[PDB]
């Protein structure tokens, strides 16, 4: 129901072993930028390089941010994408470098694929089997504990390691409870009374859960996605409980802290260990920093160092500026807002302005997105105005035109409504004139 | 048991796994 | 934080409760204990059988006869609403905990759903720390983790997909926008474009003046990129 | 007597009305609803996170040897009464006697894993290695042997 | 407010009436410049009395508004 500024951007719209179609995925034109984004996306999917920088350079409205959104969608939600604005780096609780490093490590992702075998049942039989004592002593010995489990269209009786007794004691399973038991771990959890005994007592505080479906033995593969920043935050934070450390943590508000290099190296080491064990996979991801002009010179120098880091994502930067002094410098007039040192480490891609037909196609597709109907003459007038003042100006004037048409009980936009909106809402140029 | 003696059977199974009124109230 | 305050989330909660004045409680204990309990309303009376955990909760709440209590059959939590008026005479001074309430009417077991209006900023603050609801008034909330905000967006989307939560977008009004800095405007340029961005109205009185944080004059003190995505009245 | 009981009933009525008027801004049910962890249970919880994520307490516990080896310095000067005077638990403090005793009992019952750091930084007790090191001649004997 | 003259805690008429200690109302006698009065108090007020460590002869102060004993 919402209509954001980029809802039409469904993807880059390339074809296998080919190029960008003229109109596909909501984009129109900008073929070169889409092809460059496609090759960059393929490189990122290759997952074999680190610290590759691209700069979306172009005039305002030229689709820079739309192109970053296209990259994000093309990689999909499975690849961890971390949008960020250059203004966001200037925190008050920590230094800028800390925020940049946290974002850098936030962009990298880890995928853990674990398969587990589990039995899960209400409990029926519970009978230990006596066996001869190797040490004698006239004592009563058991060699297995026997459990019977019921499930929809399933039942089995299991002989278990006697050690289960201690688990069963701790869990305090009773007959008629629904329990979770791990095939290799010997761990047990109970979660339920079966709904079949919910009628035995009119009142009971515990929650009765439906009996498990399927065969009692079920094999499930669980996939989880995590980021290095999440891991660091979890490891840098107290567990949380009744101990005094948690008490002083509750007293003092948790502010951001400079996570030491030791913790980062420890996290990297444990991640490497578990990856070598074969359970986890690494996903680099993309960190898009819009309005890269807003970064200070110190942030640029740390990017200079951080791009050389052995583990870093692919950074996409956008800039709408021309020849302006780099922030944090007094007399360094440089192309875009990027200082020359960072320019040497990045790649620039151009985003061309738009023609009349391109503006018209963009306007008609945007109107299609907003569930509006427009006449051909109204479309021509709208495109003329967009070429007269601004494209985004027309794309914003679209909605009040629809409201004005609705006020006339009409389901289609007419030139009169367009002129009415033009009179009501002034553009940037006409306001500058006043 | 320490003198190499077995325990009670019901106690054995209970340890392996692990009437009168007491409170009546009414509003006068 | 200002932007999220301008968006509200209307969330529906379904509650099932039993409320009534307990008439008689009889508990027998050896083995596990068993007992029977009677609860009446203004137009109903019923005898119930109590499980061990229900009896434990009753004992730990120290409920007596003539008290109006509420039990959630999902969790069994027992809350003492108050005492009857008939027991008021029994004392000269009353404790802080005591309360006098009438006996509830109607059926003993009732189903009720309640709609709650909570802003996104409030949800983020509540879900950030263990005591964020105090920071919702104190204002010492700090810079919430971005991963928390993304998770909250995902959760709100999940609720909306399941149909138990509704979004009520609002209007953000910024008085004297020329008091902002260039960094704030550069953030706003992208921030206006989020799917959950509200509708922002901006009021200014300065004409062609010098933008704060820059060394040049501007048509209204705002960068041209922001004016591009702004209609001027 | 009847006038007195009428006045008492009026006062009780007003007090009860004021006591029932208490309301929360957000109910604890609302707090739970906005705080509830969606539908996540231990059925689909990742076991690997118990080793990938290690809190500060288990890190203090596991690294016992380094803490024992490298905690050497002790405070230059201390004043023992400041330990209890800082928290207001002294006998002549403004804190109430019952509350003070309750706080003391809670502190006694609470568990702290950082005790080892406290006891190492309290007294610089030398270990069994010093008998190797205190005598240079014993050092030479060790190497020669 | 006044000076405590008597403090006679009472249990319920039946042992089955309550839980554990089953302590019922407490009777307190206060003395002032204009006379004496015998009060009947809630067990919560008795708990407050126990918390404040009040003995016979101590001048006390009870607020019926909140049940706070000083
Ligand atoms: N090639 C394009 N295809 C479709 N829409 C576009 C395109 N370029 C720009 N737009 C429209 O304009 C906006 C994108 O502008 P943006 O990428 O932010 O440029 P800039 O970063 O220069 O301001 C979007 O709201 C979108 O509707
Ligand atoms: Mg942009």
């Amino acid at each position: 129901t919402r209509t954001a500024a980029h809802t039409h951007i469904k993807g880059l719209g390339l074809d296998e072993s080919g190029v960008a179609k003229r109109v596909e995925g909501g984009f129109v034109g900008q073929i070169e930028a889409r092809e460059a984004c496609g090759v960059i996306v393929d490189l990122i999917k290759a997952k074999k390089m680190s610290g590759r920088a691209i700069l979306l350079a172009g005039g305002p409205s030229t689709g820079k941010t739309a192109l970053a959104l296209a990259i994000s969608q093309e990689l999909g939600p499975k690849v961890p994408f971390c949008p960020l604005v250059g203004s966001e780096l200037y925190s008050v609780e920590v230094k800028k470098t800390e925020t940049l490093m946290e974002n850098f490590r936030r962009a990298i992702g880890l995928r853990i694929k674990e398969t587990k075998e589990v039995y899960e049942g209400e409990v029926t039989e519970l009978t230990p089997e006596d066996a001869e004592n190797p040490l004698g002593g006239y004592g009563k010995t058991i060699s297995h504990v026997i459990v019977g489990l019921k499930s929809a269209k399933g039942t089995k009786t299991l002989r278990l390691d006697p050690t289960i007794y201690e688990s069963i004691q701790r869990e305090k399973v009773s007959i008629g409870d629904v329990i979770y038991i791990e095939a290799n771990t010997g761990a047990v959890k109970r979660v339920g009374r079966s709904d079949a005994y919910a009628t035995e007592f009119d009142l009971e505080t515990e929650e009765y859960v439906p009996l498990p479906k399927g065969e009692v033995h079920k094999k499930k593969e669980i996939v989880q996605d995590v980021t290095l920043h999440d891991l660091d935050v979890a490891n840098a934070r107290p567990q949380g409980g009744q101990d005094v450390i948690s008490m002083m943590g509750q007293l003092l508000k948790p502010k951001k802290t400079e996570i030491t290099e030791k913790l980062r190296q420890e996290v990297n080491k444990v991640v490497a260990k578990y990856i070598d064990q074969g359970v986890a996979e690494l996903i680099p991801g993309v960190l898009f920093i819009d309005e890269v002009n807003m970064l200070d010179i110190e942030i640029f120098t740390y990017l200079n160092k951080a791009l050389e880091s052995n583990i870093a994502p692919v950074v996409v930067l956008a800039s709408n500026r021309g020849m302006t002094t780099v922030r944090g410098t007094e007399d360094v007039i440089s192309p875009h807002g990027v200082p020359p040192d960072l320019i040497d480490r990045l790649l620039i891609v151009r985003t061309l302005p738009y023609d009349k037909d391109e503006i018209r196609t963009i306007i008609e597709r945007r109107a299609t997105v907003e569930r509006l109907q427009v006449e051909s003459s109204a479309l021509d007038l709208l495109a003329t105005m967009g070429t007269e003042t601004s494209l985004r100006y027309a794309l914003q004037l679209l909605a009040p035109c629809g409201i004005l048409a609705q006020t006339s009980n009409r389901k289609e936009i007419v030139v009169n409504d367009v002129n009415e909106a033009k009179l009501l809402f002034l553009d940037a140029k006409r306001s500058t004139k006043i | 048991d320490f003198p190499n003696a077995p325990p009670n059977l019901k106690d054995f199974n209970t340890n392996l796994f692990g009437m009168k009124t007491v409170f009546h109230s009414i509003l006068p | 934080q200002a932007f999220r305050k301008s968006i509200g989330i209307k969330i529906k909660e379904e509650t099932e409760l039993i409320e009534g004045e307990v008439v008689e409680i009889q508990i027998d204990r050896s083995g596990h204990k068993q007992g029977k309990l009677t609860i009446k309303t203004t137009d109903m009376e019923t005898i119930y059988e109590l499980g061990n955990k229900m009896i434990d909760g009753l004992t730990k709440e120290k409920v007596l006869a003539g008290d109006v209590i509420s039990i959630d059959k999902a969790s069994g939590k027992i809350t003492k609403l108050g005492r009857s008026f008939a027991r008021s005479r029994d004392y000269d001074a009353m404790g802080a905990d005591t309360r006098f309430v009438q006996c509830p009417e109607g059926e003993l077991q009732k189903r009720k759903t309640v709609v709650h209006t909570v802003s996104l900023h409030e949800i983020d603050v509540i879900n950030s720390r263990t005591q964020g609801f105090l920071a919702l008034f104190t204002g010492d909330t700090g810079e919430i983790r971005s991963e928390v905000r993304d998770q909250i967006n995902t959760k709100v989307a999940e609720w909306k997909e399941e149909g138990k939560a509704e979004i009520v977008p609002g209007v953000l009004f910024i008085d004297e926008v020329h008091m902002l800095d260039i960094e704030c405007f550069s953030f706003i340029n992208r921030a206006l474009e989020d799917e959950f961005a509200p509708i922002v109205m901006m009021a200014t009185n300065r004409g062609v003046s010098k933008t704060r944080g820059t060394n040049y004059k501007s048509p209204h003190g705002l960068p041209l990129d922001l004016l591009d995505r702004s209609i001027i009245i | 007597k009847l006038e007195g009981t009428v006045d008492m009933l009026n006062f009780l009525k007003m007090v009860n009305k004021l006591r029932c008027d208490r309301r929360p801004i957000f109910g604890k049910n609302l707090i739970d609803l906005l705080t509830k962890d969606r539908r996540v249970k231990y059925d689909k919880s990742s076991i690997i996170d118990n080793e990938l994520i290690k809190p500060l307490q288990t890190r203090v516990l596991d690294n016992r040897k380094i803490i024992d080896t490298f905690a050497v310095l002790t405070p230059s000067a201390v004043s023992l009464d400041m330990r209890k005077l800082a928290l207001g638990l002294n006998d002549d403090s403004s804190v109430g006697e019952n509350t003070r005793l309750k706080v003391m009992q809670n502190c006694f019952e609470v568990s702290n894993p950082l005790h080892q750091l406290q006891t190492k930084l309290t007294i610089a007790f030398p270990d069994k290695s010093l008998l190797q090191y205190d005598c240079g001649k014993l050092q030479k004997l060790a190497i020669l042997l």
